[PDB]
Order: C-alpha cells, then sequence, then structure tokens
C-alpha cells in the first residue's frame, strides 16, 4: 500500500540515531573526563566511599 | 635548629617528577579527544544533507 505523508521508517530511523548520539556523547565526555562517575548519577553509592 | 627548618624545602623529588610525567601523559589524550571531538559531529550532519 501506498500513500503520501506515512514516512514510519524514516521516524524509527530518527529514533535509532537519536540513541546512538546520546551514546556518542557520554562515551566521549566520560573518556576525555578520565573519570568513571562523574556527575551525580552513574552509581548512586560510591559517591560517599 | 638548621635540620628543623630544611625539613620545609623541598619534596623528594621522585614524587614532584612522577607527578609532571602523569600530568604530560594526561594532557596529550586531552588534546586528542579535543580534536575528534571537533572533528565527528558537524561532518556527520554534512554527510546527511
Amino acid at each position: 500500500a501506498m500513500y503520501i505523508n506515512t514516512n514510519v521508517p524514516s521516524l524509527t530511523a530518527q529514533r535509532y540515531l537519536g540513541e546512538t548520539n546520546n551514546a556518542v556523547s557520554k562515551s566521549l565526555e566520560r573518556l576525555s573526563s578520565g573519570l568513571r562517575i562523574n556527575s551525580a548519577s552513574d552509581d548512586a553509592s560510591g559517591l560517599a566511599i | 635548629l638548621t635540620a628543623a627548618e630544611s625539613r620545609i624545602r623541598d619534596l623528594d623529588i621522585a614524587d614532584e617528577m612522577a607527578k609532571f610525567t602523569k600530568n604530560q601523559i594526561l594532557a596529550q589524550s586531552n588534546i586528542s579527544m579535543l580534536a575528534q571531538a571537533n572533528s565527528l559531529p558537524q561532518m556527520a550532519l554534512s554527510l546527511l544533507g
């Protein structure tokens, strides 16, 4: 079935691309910082120790 | 007294040298990560267009 303005695969690709970009950003931040935890949300128990 | 006063003169040079080496090593990793961070995203967008 051929429609107009039904580009669902475009939406799927955009979603997956979004998650991939977020993962890339976090990995780059971690390795540039040279720290495991950073921020306050990665691990909730190691900060106090 | 001269023995007592010559205790805040300088550290045993080994630890200062180790700190210098560690910082010098870290700087180059920072530089490389900054370079790739500059390179990646805008070029990815240009590939999209």
